[PDB]
């Protein structure tokens, strides 16, 4: 716990946090691959 | 290379006994 | 991560010299990222260390010496290696530097020579440079 | 209101794969399971 | 090759202990910076410091210390 | 033709030798103390120049890294050659 | 005696088939991961999705050891092979690449494809996709 | 020297012929061990060495009480080894034919300095300075940094 | 008097003057530009003068 | 000369100021070293201490060690170590002007490393890609404590103050700008008199106020800029000049 | 107190001289054998 | 705790204070166990600070 | 510049975006920063036409030929199969009676 703590102190906050798939983001991320998968059958059936 | 005498002669140069004894003069 | 470029006269005519390799050591003074920083002393004795101020990648670019910014090849600065080839090609090359720190970071990745670092990096442009420049310094109250 | 937007594309990996990481140790990357499974012949 | 750690005599820590106190000058930024790396390992030096308690039918107790 | 077994077991050690050595770096640099239990000097400069490398005994309590930081980075494209796209080949859409 | 298992939920996750019950987790892609492919002879495997790039992830330790970067979209499929090209991967961008993965670049890209190249196969018997 | 308390023995016959020495030394490290407030880091360096030759030069008091003069019996010698007066282990080195003039064992751990050498302390005078005068340079080492020896060899 | 430069709002934020931001240089081909290059230069400086 | 005697401690140990700053907040912050929780309009300070070159200039450590830099406290007026100091103690010359030839590419005189860029104030170090060798010399109202003084009279005092800190190439004052631009022959005596001459004070004890010396701020020196003056501008293109031709007969040497 | 400083060992603590701590008084006889060290630090150290 | 043991690994190595011990940052002394505790205070609050 | 930089971070794939600040450079006359902004695009979307149109007529409007050239060239080699590129080429070259 203190060795990332000040980690962060010296190295900063680290840029590329990846959020998981709780709770609360169920719907939101539903969501998104939904629209997506809609998305490439559509590009992929028209012309 | 130096002999004994020499070597007692310049240690007694040094300013201050023991290790500390300065050679700066 | 290819090997240090540093030169003769920051070496030393010593017989043989330590160097310590420190890794991530340092900020590139150009590019601002991190490097492996090498220092070294010209003898054990001296009471000076020398240490690679810019990164492999920035001193390639420039074709310079990582501890003292001078030409690899010619042993004189940036500024006036661009001008002696800018006289003799009179394409008036020249080292653009990037001011952001973004930019100075995107700049140290391009797989490129900047200024008169293609002339002086090939060394039969080199020879092929110092012979013309045989010919300009010839000629109320 | 245009804060409230679709997806247009998907964040790439390309981006973070620039970056310079950070040092953090993470409780789900501590050593476990450290033996891999053989089958036999 | 190999010697055992040498034995520094207590007054060495202890002028050390006693020159930290105000930290005001640029020759401690990196004393400052071994203290935040040395938050770390507070707990060890914690623990050993409270597993070697003196107990009640001793007065006093010598302990080695291993210093930064 | 598949590959023969010799060819398979010559980029099998390669690959494996790379991947470890990527994991030990990993590893190695990794600021908790138990990892480094998982992990599996001489240079020439310029003409003649013998250089010896030595690593530093880096201070326990410091940041092993002085340089290291979250830093974002935009990389440049390297656009050294063109790839071609070889595409080869009614209102209801 | 595994079966590695990805979801839309980001996870790519290691079962032990002994137990029945997952013994890894393979945390670090962005978004959705559509394919996962074993590494015929290596402790090693491969898995792809919508953050457009392939990762190849030490079996042992969870850690993303090689990163590929190159396609322009979401990445549909990944085959491993035992010789390089050790990946191929198919993707959105229309396009089939063929990896060395010890150099992280790309043998060869095939353009001949119009659309997203949903599908690859490997033939059983011969060295061919 | 450690506190008086039920484990420590009474001092043996003799102590308080060397008492008043002893209790100077005492009074020079009680001083030397306080916070003075130093700027420079060269100088609180220097402070550092004051207290290391005060160390050196207390066992060096009595090693020379013991084993040269033999003016202190071996009864009295072990209390004031047990009572931490004198360091036996640097006392042990200067019983060693090449270290009899021993600054502090520091100057010794081969293991801690980066070349894997003694501290340059270590090397006779005439050797550094004849280094020098061939390289065509002055000597220019002063004081060492872990106490401020200036040149421990037997032979100066 | 020069005129004010709105404030940084972080360490890395740019000024898209200092210089041409994420430059890419146009891919080099078969055909020499050089002679075209020096005009397009000539008009630029004529242009801000 | 210098090399005649030894050093000179020019500020005892017990008189050195405290590091901790004049208060300008209501906490002090054991990090950074500096007040907090406050505001203040101007944080400068007339420097209580001055070179004397002829007086404080001597043998140190260093001449004997073969030390390359100057003494940053030295140039400061403030170096307590005298003759014992490990850096240099004179003004720089061309004998160590030759000496730092291949580290001042990089480092100034006092070794502290050159950046990429100058500071947006153009103070410190200075950059390793301008050869620099002009300072700006500003605040001089405050230099002078405000003290009414013609336009000549500001410029002899500068030329007093800054010739005694090596060799000069020319020295301007701007009357239009209340400000003066000193250019030396090597960039070492630059850097050297920019720290030796920061935040001093151009009075002299031929002044009323000279008593009340460090009421104000002092003397603001920096780097100087690009010169716009076209003839100035005509005679760098031509010192340019004579550099080439002069490295061209090195380069043909050489190859 | 919340506001006191720790107090400095060698100025305040060293010089003065250590309370009684916890001894039960032992019998001559009944607690020959063990009444010359029990109450060591570590009792027996140095009895090879 | 009878029911649930947690054996220890072979693995002895890499134990701290005889890791710190093998660098030159760290030397060692002997001290009161007071005065070991009242640096201990001083140091964790110089940290905390 | 800040303003569409701004605008291009947030959504790079807006490429009328890309062409109207590729065109406000060549208003500044600067070609050098009109050529990097086209350029970019190219790297966005190589299969967007009127891209690679406007960069090729941006190059021809300023008399470019050799720059134009370069890059019509590279055009036909990426989207060989788009019959507009290779008749932007020939339209090109038999203007200048080549
Ligand atoms: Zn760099
Ligand atoms: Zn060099
Ligand atoms: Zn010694
Ligand atoms: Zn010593
Ligand atoms: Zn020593
Ligand atoms: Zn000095």
């Amino acid at each position: 716990y203190i060795g990332n703590l000040i980690t962060r102190q010296f190295e900063g906050r680290s840029n590329e946090i990846v959020k998981t798939t709780t709770k609360q983001r169920l719907d939101a991320y539903y969501d998104l691959e939904l629209r997506n998968s809609v998305m490439d059958d559509i590009l992929e059936m028209m012309p | 290379h130096f002999t004994k005498s020499e070597l007692k002669r310049r240690r007694k140069t040094r300013k201050g006994d023991g290790p500390w004894g300065s050679w700066s003069s | 991560e290819p090997p240090p470029n540093i030169c003769e006269q920051c070496l030393g005519d010593e017989a043989n010299i330590r160097m310590t390799k420190i890794p991530q050591g340092s900020e590139c003074k150009i590019c601002t990222l991190p490097f492996t920083l090498y220092h070294f002393k010209t003898s054990k004795r001296s009471n000076n260390i020398i240490k690679t101020l810019i990164c492999v990648r920035c001193a390639t670019q420039r074709n310079i010496c990582q501890c003292c910014m001078l030409d690899s090849r010619w042993h004189i600065p940036i500024q006036l290696r661009d001008h002696l080839i800018s006289l003799v090609n009179e394409e008036n090359v020249m080292t653009e530097e990037a001011k952001n720190d973004m930019m100075k970071r995107f700049l140290s990745l391009k797989n490129v020579k900047l200024g008169g670092a293609q002339i002086t990096s090939d060394p039969s442009e080199a020879d092929n440079i110092v012979d013309k420049l045989k010919n300009i310094l010839l000629r109320v109250d | 209101t245009t804060s409230h937007r679709p997806q247009l594309e998907a964040r790439s990996g390309a981006k973070a794969a620039a970056y310079t990481p950070t040092g953090i140790e993470h409780a789900r990357l501590l050593p476990g399971h450290t033996t891999l499974k053989y089958r036999k012949f | 090759l190999y010697t055992p750690k040498a034995e520094m005599p207590p007054e060495h820590l202890r002028k050390i202990i006693n020159t930290h106190s105000d930290m005001a000058s640029k020759m401690y930024n990196t004393d400052k910076k071994a203290f935040l790396g040395a938050l770390k390992y507070l707990p060890h030096a914690i623990l050993k410091l409270l597993e070697n308690m003196p107990h009640p039918w001793e007065q006093a107790k010598e302990v080695k210390v291993l210093y930064h | 033709p598949l590959p023969t077994k010799a060819e398979i077991q010559e980029c099998t050690a390669r690959t494996k030798s790379y991947i470890q050595r990527l994991v030990n770096a990993k590893l190695a640099n990794s600021n908790n103390r138990a990892s480094s239990r998982y992990v599996t000097a001489n240079l020439l400069l310029n003409n003649s120049h013998h250089i010896e490398v030595v690593s530093k005994q880096m201070d326990p309590l410091l940041p092993r890294f002085v340089g290291k930081k979250a830093r974002k980075v935009v990389a440049p494209t390297e656009n050294d050659e063109v790839v071609p796209v070889l595409h080869m080949d009614p209102n209801e859409w | 005696p595994y079966l590695f298992s990805v979801s839309e939920d980001k996870t790519v996750k290691c079962w032990d088939l002994e137990k029945n019950q997952i013994i890894r987790d393979y945390y670090g892609h962005l978004s959705g991961v559509r394919t996962v492919s074993i590494h015929p002879t290596l402790d090693l495997i491969a898995t792809a999705g919508r953050d457009s790039v392939i990762k190849l992830w030490d079996m042992r330790t969870r850690i993303p050891v090689i990163t590929l970067v190159g396609h322009k979209g979401p990445i549909n499929q990944v085959q491993c092979t035992p010789v390089d090209p050790q990946v191929v991967s198919s993707s959105t961008d229309a396009t089939v690449r063929l990896w060395d993965v010890v150099a992280g670049k790309t043998m060869k890209v095939l353009t001949h494809h119009k659309r997203s190249v949903r599908a690859t196969a490997l033939h059983p018997k011969e060295f061919s996709v | 020297p450690r506190i008086k308390t039920r484990r420590s023995k009474p001092a043996p016959d003799g102590f308080e012929k060397i008492k008043p020495t002893l209790t100077d030394f005492e009074i020079q490290l009680r001083d030397a061990q306080k916070d003075k407030s130093s700027k420079l880091a060269a100088k609180s360096n220097e402070q550092l060495w004051e207290i290391m030759q005060l160390h050196h030069q207390r066992s060096r008091y009595i090693y020379t009480l013991y084993y040269k003069r033999k003016a202190i019996s071996k009864d009295l010698y072990d209390w004031l080894i047990k009572e931490k007066y004198a360091d036996k282990l640097l006392i042990a080195k200067w019983r060693k034919t090449g270290y009899e003039k021993l600054c502090c064992l520091r100057c010794i751990q081969k293991n801690e300095t980066n070349n894997g050498s003694t501290c340059i302390c270590r090397v006779p005078r005439a050797q550094l300075e004849e280094e020098a005068r061939k390289k065509g340079t002055q000597v220019s080492f002063h004081q060492c940094v872990h106490c401020g020896c200036r040149g421990c060899a037997s032979t100066d | 008097v020069a005129i004010k430069k709105p404030k940084k709002k972080y360490g890395t934020d740019i000024d898209y003057n200092e210089d041409i931001v994420y430059e890419q240089a146009p891919m080099p081909g078969i055909y020499d530009t050089s002679t075209e290059d020096r005009q397009i230069k000539k008009k630029f400086e004529q242009f801000e003068r | 000369s210098w090399r005649d005697k030894s050093a000179k401690v020019q500020v005892k140990e017990s008189e050195l100021p405290s590091s901790i700053p004049a208060q300008t907040g209501l906490t002090f912050n054991i990090w950074y070293n500096k007040w907090s929780q406050g505001f203040a309009g101007n944080t400068r300070f007339v420097s209580p201490f001055a070179l004397q070159p002829q007086l404080h200039s001597g043998k140190t450590r260093g001449d004997n060690d073969g030390q390359l830099f100057f003494c940053l406290f030295f140039a400061k007026g403030m170096c307590c170590l005298g003759p014992k100091c490990e850096y240099l103690h004179h003004i720089p010359d061309e004998e160590d002007i030759g000496k730092l030839a291949l580290r001042t590419e990089v480092l100034d005189c006092f070794g502290r490393e050159k950046f990429a860029d100058y500071r947006e104030d153009m103070g410190g170090i200075g950059s390793f890609r301008k050869k620099n060798k002009t300072l700006y010399v500003g605040g001089i109202d405050g230099a002078l404590n405000s003290k009414h003084l013609k336009p000549a009279q500001i410029e002899s005092r500068i030329r007093f103050v800054f010739s005694r800190l090596g060799d000069i190439d020319r020295i301007r004052y701007v009357e239009s700008k209340n400000c003066g631009f000193v250019k030396f022959k090597y960039q070492a005596n630059a850097e050297f008199a920019k720290e030796a001459m920061s935040n001093q004070t151009l009075l002299l004890p031929s002044d009323k106020e000279w008593d009340d010396r460090r009421e104000g701020t002092g003397l603001l020196v920096k780097w100087a800029n690009e010169d716009p003056d076209p003839a100035a501008q005509k005679r760098l293109q031509e010192e340019l000049k004579l550099e080439s031709l002069n490295m061209m007969v090195h380069l043909i040497n050489n190859n | 107190d919340d506001d006191e400083p720790p107090l400095s060992y060698e100025q305040h603590i060293e010089n003065i001289e250590p309370l009684d701590p916890i001894n039960l008084p032992l019998d001559s006889q009944d607690d020959e054998y063990v009444k010359d060290w029990l109450y060591d630090s570590r009792p027996l150290e140095e009895d090879s | 705790n009878e029911l649930h043991p947690t054996l220890p690994t072979n693995h002895n190595k890499t134990k701290l204070l005889k890791s710190l011990k093998n660098t030159k940052y760290f030397q060692q002394t002997t001290i009161d166990w007071v005065e070991a505790g009242l640096q201990l205070c001083r140091q964790g609050h110089n940290m905390l600070n | 510049r800040t303003e569409y930089e701004g605008y291009l971070k947030r959504n790079r794939l807006d490429m009328g975006q890309w062409i109207r600040y590729a065109q406000f450079e060549i208003e500044q006359h600067d070609m050098r920063r009109a050529r990097s902004i086209f350029e970019r695009a190219l790297l966005v979307d190589s299969s967007f036409i009127p891209l690679w149109i406007r960069y090729i007529d941006a190059e021809l409007k300023v008399k470019c030929i050799n720059h134009a050239r370069n890059l019509m060239n590279r055009a036909i080699s990426t989207l060989p199969r788009v019959d507009k590129l290779w008749y932007k080429y020939l339209i090109v070259e038999e203007s200048l009676n080549n």
